């Protein structure tokens, strides 16, 4: 019996899209990596313990002899004191900074976690911040709007087996987002060509034309979508749609409207 | 009979686990039976109020990350919602793709809520262990399909798996499971209990397949993208090979459904036949789904081949059209500001007012949605009564089958049980419909790949999108002014089953439904878990 490192996975201000994200890893499939690689220690979406059971079973792992790693899903909103998001009666920002202080290392999943996400978009009304921001330390970050699971399982591999993988200015692993998302789009050869679609409806379209004209931010976001594609399939713009910027801090204000490059 | 505990008093059950998103369960239990009940959710975001002023054309990517489980859905209802608004009509094959995915939405999501989120209310996963491999797979010949992966070797694989991880002590997802030492509630056999968990590790497998048929013509799974005003944008997705892959990949998601997900369905349904007894509540709604014509709202509803309709306290004979503006939402009950209640969802407004933990006068962040002041069940269930009594040809063929297997009346089918049966019934059917649905998009794509319509952004008007997701009759709501978000209103399946009270002090469906639960044992209350997983919550689609 080897002793497989223990991983926290809380959920605050989150679409749970980080989780279904990463479940669609194939490299390991995610039961080997919960049998053979990690002890998955507390995770809501489906942990079998529920209510004082389960709040049992996280403060059993945070006390763990072994330690454990933070896995953060979704922003934590602050307003009101935390109240506006609760588990078990207590603020998302308590049980967080709680779990996180004495976390081996803490690995934010998705945009939300990372920067503050969907919530923290304006007016945010639930005074919504990421996760390094409320607790004052610095985090891992794997964005997207959710990540590709090969960016966070790669990520957790990396950091239970090698160390610290190297960060970008916004704490992403240069692994997966070193590189610009337009440098890897099999469209920018229209892009140089000044080959622009000028409609979704238009033949321009219909041939593949580059999305720039259409808002597509792929020249200003870091990420490795059209390199590793999604699901083994696809990537948006190979289905034809503008990259949103998912990965970019605060990509729901500063690449908005979506449609234009305004 | 039932396993019932005499305890009498409080329970408060927080986090509700193997959901989406941030529940809390309170209930009044007396003589081991619950008397009264509270669904009280527990984060607010505000999608609503964070659209207000943006373009229209942004409305489906925020909407989207209403959530994750049900992705897609939303982007959808937001796609529709707009189309209408702007008065476009979106192209045939527009049309079937937005279907096509949908459906692959429907056959990943409710796999995947069968084996990960529901199936440990009733299977003992440790139980397995105690299963002889070689009886097993005799019984597993004699309640499934023949199949290699339920053969002897099989299955002692997976117990060999599973007993070196419980051996290892890092029970990891199973820690303090509420079936740990054993339970009366849990009845089935070590055998079934070694089959389904089988199963459950095929299913996290499976749903990769069934993400990836679906990401083909998504884009990306979760979070698509590949809807636009208008239409989609996704040509390729009109292409042979990418449709064939799209088939093939489908064909092995529904063999899957049928070989494994229905059987197991079907063998925990007989050994919990109690369970027709528990858990039920009166009335259906839904807006209909995976319709011919989408050209408007009107015609969605009309056109559905699941069909809409409204069904009020257990009337098969009396399913009613449903009236869109008898729809509102209360909040007297939630955390809103006072003067909210009443609200036609384009007159819907979204105002945080929270007071504390436990206030029976204000305990949720969902709003109360009513229909001409009726709370309504949505989802697998509601669609399934519904189809069935307006005689869908396999609605009733596959409900039958269902009936016939289990030798119960359909009456059974109001309860949990019923719930939890319904969501496999349309599972089957689904992926029964997917070859059809896929040859029609493909032939009509050769043809013409017209996918996106023109269409013209208006100074003011608005515009509602229905969608059945799978857990029931989601509708987006614009208000335009100024072409910008006036008002952008989000009425989900969630809210309307998971809600608190409305205006009136009436029950939603859940807290209804949890009405009568037997409690076995007080400090595993697991029954509590069985109804309320049956409904499939979704938090973060609820209260956005
Ligand atoms: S980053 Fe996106 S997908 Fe992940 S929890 Fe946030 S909204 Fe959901
Ligand atoms: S479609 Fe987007 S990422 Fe691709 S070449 Fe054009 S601007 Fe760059
Ligand atoms: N299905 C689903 Fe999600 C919920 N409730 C939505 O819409
Ligand atoms: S929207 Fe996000 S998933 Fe990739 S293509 Fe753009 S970074
Ligand atoms: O999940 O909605
Ligand atoms: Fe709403
Ligand atoms: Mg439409
Ligand atoms: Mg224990
Ligand atoms: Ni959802």
């Amino acid at each position: 019996a080897k002793h497989r490192p223990s991983v926290v996975w809380l959920h605050n201000a989150e679409c749970t899209g980080c989780t279904e994200a990463a479940i669609r890893t194939i490299k390991p499939y995610i039961d080997a990596l919960i049998l053979d690689t990690i002890s998955l220690d507390y995770q809501e979406t489906i942990m079998a313990a529920a209510g004082e059971a389960a709040e049992a079973a996280l403060h059993q792992a945070l006390e763990g002899k072994d330690g454990y790693y933070l896995v953060v899903e979704g922003g934590l909103p602050t307003i009101d004191g935390g109240q506006w998001g609760m588990v078990a009666g207590h603020p998302m920002i308590e049980t967080t900074k709680k779990a996180a202080a004495k976390a081996k290392g803490i690995i934010c999943i998705g945009t939300c976690s990372a920067y503050g996400g969907v919530q923290k978009a304006k007016p945010n009304p639930s005074q919504a911040k990421g996760v390094s921001e409320a607790l004052g330390v610095k985090t891992i970050n794997i964005p997207g709007c959710p990540p590709n699971p090969i960016n966070f399982v790669g990520a957790v591999v990396h950091v239970l087996t090698k160390g610290i993988p190297d960060l970008d200015e916004n704490g992403r692993p240069k692994l997966f987002y070193g590189e610009l998302v337009h440098d890897n789009c099999p469209r920018l050869p229209h892009f140089e060509a000044s080959e622009f679609a000028p409609s979704f409806d238009s033949e321009e379209a219909k041939k593949g034309f580059c999305l720039y004209e259409l808002g597509c931010k792929g020249p200003v976001t870091y990420n490795n979508c059209p390199k590793v594609l999604f699901n083994q399939v696809n990537w948006p713009v190979q289905a034809g749609h503008p990259c949103l910027g998912c990965s970019e801090p605060d990509f729901w204000d500063t690449m908005t409207p979506f449609y234009e490059q305004g | 009979p039932t396993p019932q505990s005499t305890f009498t008093g409080p329970i408060v059950v927080d986090p509700i686990t193997r959901i989406e998103g941030h529940l809390r369960i309170m209930v009044e239990v007396e003589n081991g039976k619950v008397k009264d009940a509270w669904s009280s959710s527990q984060l607010f975001r505000g999608l609503e109020i964070i659209l207000k002023g943006r373009d229209p054309r942004d409305a489906q990517h925020f909407t989207q990350r209403a959530c994750g489980v049900c992705t897609y859905v939303h982007a959808l209802a937001s796609s529709r919602c707009v189309d209408d608004a702007v008065k476009v009509s979106i192209p045939a094959n527009a049309r079937m793709m937005r279907n096509l995915v949908m459906a692959s939405q429907y056959l990943h999501d409710h796999l995947v809520h069968f084996y990960h989120l529901h199936a440990l209310d009733w299977v003992d996963v440790t139980a397995a262990l105690k299963a002889d491999p070689n009886k097993a797979a005799k019984l597993a010949a004699s309640i499934a399909p023949a199949r290699p992966g339920n053969s002897a070797k099989a299955l002692k694989a997976v117990q060999d798996k599973l007993k070196a991880f419980v051996e290892s002590g890092q029970l990891g997802i199973f820690t303090n499971a509420y079936f740990l030492g054993g339970h009366k509630a849990y009845y089935l056999p070590p055998e079934v209990n070694l089959i389904a968990t089988a199963h459950y590790l095929e299913a996290l497998h499976m749903q990769v397949k069934a993400a990836s048929a679906m990401a083909i013509l998504g884009g990306k799974n979760p979070h698509t993208q590949f809807t636009v005003v208008g239409g989609c944008s996704n040509y390729q997705g009109l292409t042979k090979d990418p449709l064939a892959n799209y088939l093939a990949l489908s064909k092995e998601v529904c063999q899957f459904v049928n070989e494994c997900y229905i059987p197991d369905l079907l063998a925990v349904a007989g050994f919990y036949k109690d369970w027709g007894g528990i858990g039920g509540t009166s009335n259906y709604l839904a807006f209909g789904e995976f319709a011919t014509d989408d050209s408007s709202p009107s015609k969605h509803l009309a056109t559905s081949q699941f069909p809409s309709g409204v069904i009020t306290g257990r009337d098969l004979g009396k399913v009613d059209n449903v009236d869109l503006g008898a729809i509102y939402e209360d909040v007297k009950y939630s955390w809103y500001a006072p003067g909210g209640d009443g609200k036609h969802p384009y007159d819907g407004v979204t105002d945080p007012k929270y007071t504390k933990l436990d206030d029976k006068d204000h305990y949720s962040w969902m709003k109360a949605p009513r229909y001409k002041g009726k709370a309504m069940e949505v989802g697998p269930l509601a669609r399934t009564f519904i189809a069935y009594a307006k005689g869908q040809p396999d609605f009733k063929k596959v409900v039958d089958m269902v009936l016939g297997k289990l030798s119960v009346p359909a009456t059974a089918l109001h309860s949990t049980l019923g719930r939890t049966a319904a969501r496999g019934i349309e599972t089957a059917i689904v992926c029964a419909n997917m070859e059809k649905w896929i040859k029609e998009m493909a032939d009509s794509g050769a043809k013409d790949n017209t996918l996106c319509a023109k269409w013209e952004m208006p100074e003011e008007s608005k515009g509602v999108g229905l969608a059945d997701a799978p857990r029931g009759a989601l509708s987006h709501w614009i208000r335009i002014k100024g072409k910008k978000i006036d008002n952008f209103q989000l009425v989900v399946p969630a809210t309307w089953n998971l809600g608190p009270r409305g205006a009136q002090g009436d029950k939603s469906p859940v807290e209804e439904a949890l009405i009568g639960t037997p409690i076995a044992d007080p400090k595993r209350p697991v029954e509590i878990l069985r109804t309320v997983h049956a409904f499939d919550p979704c938090i973060a689609c609820g209260v956005h």
